[PDB]
């Protein structure tokens, strides 16, 4: 239990930085959509993994 | 997160309301101080004509 | 309660923010006209001499 709410607690920290960082992703939507796409994938994998 | 989220921003606008109250000094003294050549140029117009 | 708080204080910044970058327009537009009939006047003494 003390382990599962590590996780979720390291999982707030990146969500708190992608928040912080939203104002850009918009601005930089030439290479957001490859870098957003690969990040799916990871995703993807290690559900499948 | 949103304590500190908001908590930061707060502090960037101030700094940056600060910025905007100092350069208006800048302007606010340079417009008197142009408001005083115009004196000049009004009361020299006079003794011109 | 903090997250209110600071969003709140946060959002009454923008207030101030906005109507200061009115009176650095207003100030800035201002200081165009004064240094426009300066120039003016400039000429005008050079001129005269």
């Amino acid at each position: 239990n003390k382990a599962e709410k590590q996780k979720r607690d390291l999982g707030e920290e990146l969500e708190a930085l992608k928040t912080e960082l939203e104002d850009t992703l918009d601005s930089t939507a030439a290479q957001q959509e490859l870098r957003s796409k690969r990040e799916q994938e990871v995703n993807i994998l290690k559900k499948t993994l | 997160d949103q304590a500190d989220k908001a908590s930061t921003r707060l502090k960037q606008l101030k700094r940056q309301l600060e910025e905007a109250e100092e350069e208006a000094q800048r302007a606010n003294a340079s417009r008197r101080k142009l408001q005083r050549e115009l004196e000049d140029a009004t009361e020299t117009a006079d003794a011109m004509n």
